[PDB]
């Protein structure tokens, strides 16, 4: 068992920047991998950013790519999301996430069913 | 790219084929050194002739 | 030696009268003990 809880969502104008944190409680030890997904009214969840928890290592969708940057804090137990350059695309619910399951491959964190989700923090870009 | 973590886990549920079950195992390895046997059966010993 | 990771000692005492180097002679050296450490060791050091 583990809860997630998003925070530091909210307003900002297109090409300015927001970091999202996401702290974890409950059964921490068990924490494998992390990841970010975004839902915009009326389409489909989609993967956004993941993070090994040993190692650091991180696998970026190619929409966000070079734009955001996922990083953790083992002691703290939270992971950051740093979205700069924001666009009309961002605009969405933010969820975080967090799986037991060690997969040799990160690739895999994109598509792989996690275990645990927040309740979600809004980002909304603003038209100039 | 062709950096991958070198483990990974067993999908273990209930339900799972007997082929894909989990099993335990335990490999007993006997041997002999430079020193008396210790490991013995519990073959009862007897007076000498 | 280690060998199949345990560890085997060997050692034998003589008694001399030489003050430079290794005497010159034969002697057998009877095994002490034997260790089950499972250590891989490749370096040693002296203590005195």
């Amino acid at each position: 068992q583990v809860q997630l809880v998003e925070s530091g969502g909210g307003l900002m104008q297109a090409g300015g920047s927001l970091r999202l944190s996401c702290a974890v409680s409950g059964r921490t030890f068990s924490t494998a991998a992390m990841g970010w997904f975004r839902q915009a009214p009326g389409k489909e969840r989609e993967f956004v950013a993941a993070i090994r928890w040993s190692g650091g290592s991180a696998y970026y969708a190619d929409s966000v790519k070079g734009r955001f940057t996922i990083s953790r804090d083992k002691a703290k137990n939270t992971v950051y999301l740093q979205m700069n350059s924001l666009k009309y695309e961002d605009t969405a619910v933010y969820y975080c996430a967090q799986t037991r399951v060690t997969r040799s491959l990160l690739s895999d964190y994109a598509t792989w069913p996690y275990d645990y989700w927040g309740q979600g923090t809004q980002v909304t870009v603003s038209s100039k | 790219f062709n950096c991958y973590f070198p483990l990974q886990s067993y999908g273990f549920q209930p339900t799972n084929g007997v082929g894909y079950q989990p099993y335990r195992v335990v490999v007993l390895s006997f041997e002999l050194l430079h020193a008396p046997a210790t490991v013995c059966g519990p073959k009862k010993s007897t007076n000498l002739v | 030696k280690n060998i199949d990771g345990y560890f085997k000692i060997y050692s034998k005492h003589t008694p001399i009268n030489l003050v430079r180097d290794l005497p010159q002679g034969f002697s057998a050296l009877e095994p002490l003990v034997d260790l089950p450490i499972g250590i891989n060791i490749t370096r040693f050091q002296t203590l005195l």
